[PDB]
């Protein structure tokens, strides 16, 4: 049905697009312009202890706190982070005003993103009888009980796949499946093992045809086994476990039917479950079933946090399952959003601060932001002259980082709509006029918008 | 919704080679959250690893006991629903319209047994408007949905 | 027709050069605005190319001078192709869904997935229902132009059952999905019932082949496959709007297949555009998620508006340049707008004019061009209606000196309320007593 | 795994004299707090006397929520220990006050005793009867040991429980008759060679012997607040799970409090009093102290212990100071246990706890040096330094650790000592109480 | 069998005249408090009362609660009393008035007989009966049954409802299930098998208890004991009957609501119906509400009203504040927060602070209930504490003091013990005086400010 479009499958440039990973050496020493990143070098060697730690499974319980002013590179290392353990270890990357909900307390939010944080890697099996019925033909017994009709001993269904066909011999209490869910010749079922009751999927593909107008689904053959004896293995957030605990999917009632049916809503969940789902993962663990993988709660712009969060964070913490908590702040001394009374550094009260790993991060050097721009120009595709480098690299020095990487997309569109097909200082000498930093922006505000009047700003 | 049987389940257990590339019918494309789900995978598996973590809620609650133990606490008082005093006929009929309803006790209760017998004993297979009995099964084995309590032979 | 004439009526497109980008002055409606609006086509440019994901684009300057008026030229011209999206920001304030996500569905509003597809359904006017009660049956249904006879098998005359078609009705069949749709009665059987029933609505016959395929191409945004995958009949809820904070697990394994189906083939994602109308309601709280929205792959390229100088940021106590935090203003790029010369104001209110269908003499245009710089476009442009209006009461076809002085002389522009407040101090309510003579 | 409070086995006392030893059971290092939970402890485990309030105050990193979990760790699993923090409380579903009222329910054990009777033998042939298209069911259940050969009837749920269970000729079950679980032990037969879709050939066991019904007497504890739960709602029980629990109303406690003093008088229930731990009471506003002064008042209140980390603080909600945060008719009630700062010969024996619970061997120069940083840095610095000087030694393959892997580790990480000094230095790139610049 | 802080508290101890006997019943001392406390009592048991107002104020650790205590153990089990805070009124469902009205209606009780209808019998044929049903949708519908009910004195043979038999299908009545169909409601809960089906050999853990003495169609009295808020909530939320509206609102989760002005006007008519019949009485109570300065203004405003009702039982606020500001409009100071109107309708009781000899009394009643005995020497060094620190501390150095006894094999308590653990279990002043002198500077061995 579906029409198949041909055409080039290419991929949007975001701001962190160019970040591919850390770029250490075999020895943890940092390596300046290497793999997107460009200096910076003992945040970089602090981050790859990080992961090392994460990957080790040592980490029961920190924390990691990321200093730094804005516009210098912690997002950055939290996406080289995420980009450095993979993608079979799990990253939840929340930030401070997301915790501030309206169905629950603001202190279990983030106790439902750790469990989002932590995975359960399950390894088991799946046996399943498959394919599409051809025959449905029982067989009488030996011994008919007497009083009755029919005394049927043993059930043949022949199923058919797409690679091969089989004869079964089952158990007659197939039977209450097959007219339950009316199955007939031409259905693909799915026949388990640990029960045995077939469930219809649908009506084949090859009988779409035998009559004209009663449709439904038409499902093809399974193309591929008769007799799966396939593994699996599957994972499974924590938090998916604490809501089919909480909030059962499927049930078969009118009130269940109406919760499934009605919103749904999220609610607190009392710490009994909890401790029971931790005390029983603790125990399929030690059959040596699942295997528990830690991961990453990137809590971006941790000074959004109150101080009603950190004690809740304190409790959460101290819990012997448990994340690495990466913070992200970006403030000096600032007054705790909950209690207006301390002025602590971060925004961090000081009785949370003593469990974080502080990283710092510093400004970047004047020949730095050049390569950040080379970096991000060949990031793009957007090529450009040395001179054109050299005047980017000038209003980076000058005026920001993150405004100098602003300038590629107006110069290339401009490049591109004159006539060239690389930037030149004409085009960014141009761009520059249509859009305006922040500075010029307050140095109009305040010069020309001189005070509320007609042709004036409202203060 | 209580007489249509989930098929998008299925598709993961049935349509799951690599080779099938993630096969959904077309006019049951955007249902995601109906395709990809891990309980159906877990209601497969041979050890029951999975499903032994789905419903631990219930494991629990029934290994304390919290069943079978006595209802200690009930309600001092009860009442039938306000109803209207006016004196025509049609309130009459509205109050048996509204208030008891027998759609909604239909679909609740479940079906007549002369309903079940002309629909056991046709030539063909039929449908029934409550296809099972509605009512929820009461998580409270000694005392369901009353107040009526007797002396224990405990006590 | 349920289409007035709004402030924003004119403008049928942002009128610039497509070649060059050159704004010449008098184009589509919007006058003498050029390097606003030139750097508004740059931007509209780089939005129809999609690949750059996830700028944000502010607009300053004045009250009265066309900020969201270039927000409506950039929306006309686009089409109906990329979407775009009118949010103020007190919207966002709600008491069912938090701010985070109330903001976040901004975002998942403005992404467009595309996809074609075959529809094959079936029209058709019952004609004789054909039941053997031996299972079979044949279905005859008629057009304005064919008639045909389809078998049937087992279990749509069960569905026929269930739904109770009676000959006459209008029905529907999605071949590809086999379930019928009935969609009414025809009016060739209007004059057999006398007293109809509550759901009987009338239509006409069906006409062409019965069998009609035909190549649709679905838009949807990644906020109807959000509110759709949230509970289980879900699909009425974003036309209701009875859905709350839903799960980020979800929009994962929603993102996850997006991206699946962009691998496959099957869909093409359409970037658009959010327009955060009066960004400097929001408060810090939704300026530190904004700040991490604009990171992920799936993000539209923000362009907001603004008309405060150096004020407070509401949620905190300290001043910042147009109610923004710096944080927040070293990410953006700004675009400077300019009050309006005489010359400018002159074809703006002509434009004005044209647009009310309100003829005026060129004596009452130049007074009316003074009115607007003494006082404000919003004061001169609300004058044409009121003179045109006075001129209807004394049955004269061109408005003159005397209505636009009769217009001035009634309504009070905001320049002289002022004036009239802190003229009589001692009985408005200022703050604390009355008065009242 | 090795979290921040796994090395600690409980309090470390004598038994007869409670004294405190200096080095016993992981709480090493501190006498005088020790000595007064260890007597707090016995008044606890006394059970008798109710409605206490114990105040850990003290400076921050000095073991307060380690005094707490050797408590936690020398009660054991039957006694209930609540640890509540102090920012729980203030929920968006319920009251303020009815979350403090659960939190004290919480912890108040009932223990009742009561007789299930268990089957056990070979199943040795099933009889269902079924209806077409819903319907009641009927049972028949064979079953055999090595002595009886009994012939029982089943209702509609075992027969629901055995098709969940798919239950066989020559099944090892066990059925609880009262409860109604089935519990399938193994086989004594082989697997068929007729059907295919049998399933796993289970564990060999032979013909059980004795009798069928056997009695046992189990024990079940629940907590007062699922009794609240379980007795507030007609159907709607499992909110005790969720926490969907609204408000339950005083007619409904007031008369579950009599039905347990009834039930301990019969010999039904036992009442085991518990500990509700509070951390960070310093977070509680002043409308949750004024009820939990007046909840310790009754013969069902917990002992509470809780902690506390501040000065001459104001209390939140008000506009006035007191010591530590709380008021002055809420510390008349309370009894302070204060807790001192460390000594470094102190600080080394818990570092070299906390390095032979990570698994990390040392040198003693690097030892030195670490007792040193950890004077000037704190525990919650130390710690983290053992940890990561252990994965360098790791990356640069290494035996044990040395002083190069400290220096490395201490010149990565900032402490929080040089984080002020770095925020005090470069205080123009970084967003205070007011603008920014770049560069 | 738990010693609480108030167990000694046995009554007001009061002589026949009315005059309070010091060191009596658990008392010591506070004579003008314990005769007004007297005079409150007997105000309730004389009912006169529509609402009065008895404020008991003095300082913290003089004993407000105890006489509070005192009081609800001098009135009896059979008067309603119903003690709050200040605290427990800021609910999240309903505006705080619904509280206060919900506890105001709690303290007002009702002595009721009834006379129950109960058809109890062991069912012998059950046959339903249905009856027409047209092309409606829903289909067939069971309208009429024929339940043989068989006691042991003479069987019946009945016919139902529809909603009847509804209540007996969502009980599993099978045949033999002895039932009690209540036809108040009609409710009906089967009891269990009859032991004419009695077998061994079962599995279902059934209850058999044999056939129902007596005749089929009984009818027994009994008393019943229940507050107005009780037929408040009954008729707010019904959750009795047949109906569907009864039903499907058992299995939703239960919520506070806000009973209006005219169901608490209904019930009131309704209750003077039954006192009219000569069937109930009447019993008002107290409301004891603690820690009155915790409630705002309006909640003050609020109790106008509610204590001008005809029916509205006897109020006692305790409060234990000085010249202090009120919760709700900061700008207006008043003696123990209560506002400046409201302060009149109350008959206010001092409490005085104690003695050094009133503690040494009190101290060795404490004792002599927990059940530590100890030496004279030891009493003086407690009542020492007591005269210099508190009274509440000096009371709470008995419980460690017996432990640490029992650590060294004595019986009794030396003055050893309590000078151990009055150094290992510090009170608040001097826990402050360590904080304000050790606390000098904030940094690692500080606290943070
Ligand atoms: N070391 C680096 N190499 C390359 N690009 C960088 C580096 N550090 C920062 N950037 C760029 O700077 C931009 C802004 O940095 P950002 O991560 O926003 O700072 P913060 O983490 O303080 O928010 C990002 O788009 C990122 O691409
Ligand atoms: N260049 C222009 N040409 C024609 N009309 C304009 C132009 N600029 C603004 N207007 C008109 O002026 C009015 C005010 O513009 P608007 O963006 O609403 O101002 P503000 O930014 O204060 O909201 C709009 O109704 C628009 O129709
Ligand atoms: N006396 C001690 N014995 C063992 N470990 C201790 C001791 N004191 C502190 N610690 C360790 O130091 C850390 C901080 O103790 P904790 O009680 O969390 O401090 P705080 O009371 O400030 O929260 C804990 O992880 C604990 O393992
Ligand atoms: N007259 C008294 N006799 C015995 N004990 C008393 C007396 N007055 C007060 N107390 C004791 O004081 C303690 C606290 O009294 P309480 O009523 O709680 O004080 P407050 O009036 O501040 O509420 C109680 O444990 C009680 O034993």
């Amino acid at each position: 049905i579906s029409e198949v479009r041909g055409n080039t499958r290419d991929h949007r440039t975001a701001a962190h697009t160019h970040i591919k990973g850390l770029g250490l050496n075999s020895s943890g020493i940092a390596e300046k312009q290497a793999a997107g990143f460009v200096g910076q070098c003992a945040a970089r060697e602090a981050c790859g202890v990080v992961v090392d730690l994460i990957k080790a499974h040592k980490m029961a319980g920190r924390g990691v706190l990321l200093a730094g002013g804005p516009g210098t590179g912690k997002t950055a290392l939290a996406l080289a982070i995420s980009q450095e353990l993979g993608t079979k270890i799990p990253f939840c990357p929340i930030t401070g005003s997301e915790i501030y909900s309206t169905e629950v307390k603001k202190t279990e939010v983030l106790m439902e993103n750790f469990r989002r944080a932590i995975g359960l890697r399950v390894r088991e099996t799946k046996d399943v009888y498959e394919g599409e019925v051809t025959e449905m033909t029982p067989e009488e017994a030996e011994n008919p009980l007497g009083g009755y009709g029919k005394t049927i001993s043993t059930l043949l269904i022949g199923l058919k796949s797409a690679r091969g066909q089989k004869k079964l011999r089952l158990d007659p209490s197939i039977y209450e499946a097959i007219q339950k869910e009316r199955v007939q010749v031409g259905d693909v079922i799915y026949i388990e093992t640990n029960t045995g009751a077939c469930k219809r999927v649908g009506r084949s593909d090859a009988y779409a045809t035998e009559f004209d107008l009663e449709a439904e689904e038409y499902v093809p053959i399974p193309k591929g086994e008769v007799h799966k004896k396939k593994e699996i293995v599957q994972d499974v957030t924590l938090h998916d476990l604490d809501v089919a605990n909480a909030r059962p999917q499927g049930g078969q009632d009118i009130i269940s039917m109406m919760g499934q049916l009605m919103k749904p809503k999220m609610t607190e969940i009392t710490d009994k479950l909890r401790m029971e789902i931790n005390k029983v993962v603790q125990k399929y663990i030690n059959q040596g079933v699942a295997e528990l993988i830690p991961g990453v709660l990137f809590i971006d712009e941790a000074h959004m946090l109150d101080i009603e969060c950190f004690t809740y964070l304190n409790k959460a913490l101290e819990s012997p399952i448990a994340p690495i908590v990466v913070l992200a702040s970006n403030r000096g001394i600032a007054t705790i959003r909950g209690a207006d009374d301390l002025k602590a550094a971060h925004g961090i009260p000081p009785d949370f601060l003593q469990r974080l790993l502080i990283i710092p991060t510093h400004p970047y050097e004047p020949d730095e932001i050049r390569r950040i721009v080379r970096i991000r120009a060949q990031t793009e595709g957007v090529q450009l002259t040395d001179a054109a480098v050299d005047r980017v690299a000038e209003h980076g020095v000058r005026i920001s980082l993150r405004y100098c990487l602003q300038l590629l997309a107006p110069a290339s569109i401009l490049a591109r709509v004159n006539g060239r097909t690389q930037v030149d200082v004409q085009d960014i000498a141009e761009a520059e006029e249509l859009f305006l930093d922040a500075r010029r922006s307050a140095n109009i505000l305040t010069s020309t918008g001189e005070s509320g009047g007609l042709h004036g700003f409202i203060s | 919704l209580a007489s249509k049987q989930n098929r998008l389940g299925h598709m993961q257990i049935v349509y799951d080679e690599p080779e099938d590339k993630k096969w959904t019918p077309v006019h049951a494309l955007f249902q995601i959250c109906e395709r990809e789900n891990p309980k159906a995978v877990a209601e497969i598996t041979t050890e029951g690893v999975l499903r032994d973590l789905m419903n631990i809620a219930r494991v629990k609650y029934r290994e304390l006991g919290l069943c079978r133990l006595e209802k200690a606490a009930r309600p001092r008082a009860s009442a039938p629903p306000i109803e209207v005093v006016c004196d025509s006929r049609s309130a009459v009929i509205e109050r048996e319209n509204i208030m008891f309803h027998p759609a909604m006790r239909k679909a609740l209760f479940g079906p007549t047994p002369s309903e079940i017998k002309e629909a056991s004993f046709g030539p063909r297979p039929v449908t029934l408007y409550p296809p099972r009995a509605l009512l929820p099964a009461p998580d409270h084995d000694k005392q369901r949905f009353t107040n009526i309590t007797v002396p224990s032979m405990a006590r | 027709g349920l289409n007035l004439i709004a402030a924003h009526s004119h403008i049928r497109g942002l009128g610039v050069d497509a070649d060059t980008l050159e704004p010449r002055p008098s184009s589509q409606g919007l006058v003498g605005q050029e390097k606003a609006r030139k750097a508004a086509a740059v931007v509209l440019e780089m939005i129809k190319q999609g690949k750059i994901a996830g700028r944000a684009v502010l607009i300053a300057g004045p009250p009265s001078t066309g900020k969201t008026a270039i927000a409506m030229g950039m929306a006309q011209s686009l089409g109906q192709d990329v979407p775009f999206t009118t949010l103020a920001a007190s919207e966002i304030f709600s008491l069912e869904m938090s701010k985070t996500e109330a903001l976040t569905q901004a975002f998942r509003k403005s992404i467009g997935v595309r996809i074609k597809e075959e529809s094959e359904i079936m029209e058709g006017e019952v004609v004789e229902i054909q039941i053997d009660r031996s299972k079979q049956g044949k279905l005859t249904i008629k057009t304005t132009d064919m008639e045909a006879i389809y078998d049937m098998g087992s279990k749509m005359i069960d569905a026929m059952t269930k739904e109770r078609v009676m000959a006459g009705d209008i029905i529907s069949i999605d071949k590809s999905s086999g379930k019928i749709t009935k969609l009414g009665r025809s009016y060739a059987r209007s004059r057999d019932y006398d007293a109809m029933g509550v759901d009987t609505k009338f239509l006409q016959c069906p006409e062409g082949e019965l069998q009609k395929r035909k190549e649709v191409v679905h838009t949807v945004s990644l906020h109807e496959i959000d509110v759709i995958n949230s509970r289980t009949q879900g699909f009425l809820a974003l036309f209701s709007g009875d859905t709350g904070e839903i799960r980020s697990e979800i929009r994962d394994q929603i993102n996850t297949k997006v991206a699946e189906w962009k691998e496959e083939g099957k869909a093409e994602i359409v970037p658009g555009v959010l327009f955060i109308d009066e960004v400097h309601m929001l408060d810090i709280e939704c300026f530190s998620y904004i700040n991490r929205a604009l990171e992920s792959d799936l993000a539209p390229i923000v362009i907001m508006a603004s008309n405060r100088g150096v004020s407070r940021i509401r949620g905190t106590d300290y001043k910042s340049p147009h109610g923004l935090p710096l944080d927040f203003l070293d990410r953006v790029v700004i675009i400077n707008t300019h009050p309006y010369t005489p010359d400018e104001l002159r074809q703006i209110l002509s434009i004005r004019a044209q647009e009310e269908e309100v003829d005026l003499t060129p004596d009452a245009l130049a007074l009316l061009t003074k009115i607007g710089q003494e006082a404000g476009l919003r004061y001169a442009s609300n004058l044409i209606t009121t003179s045109q209006l006075i001129a209807a009461k004394r049955r004269a076809k061109q408005v003159g000196v005397e209505d636009v002085q009769r217009s001035f002389k009634l309504f009070y522009d905001p320049a002289r309320s002022v004036r009239f407040v802190q003229e009589s101090e001692k009985r408005l309510i200022g703050n604390d007593g009355v008065v009242d003579f």
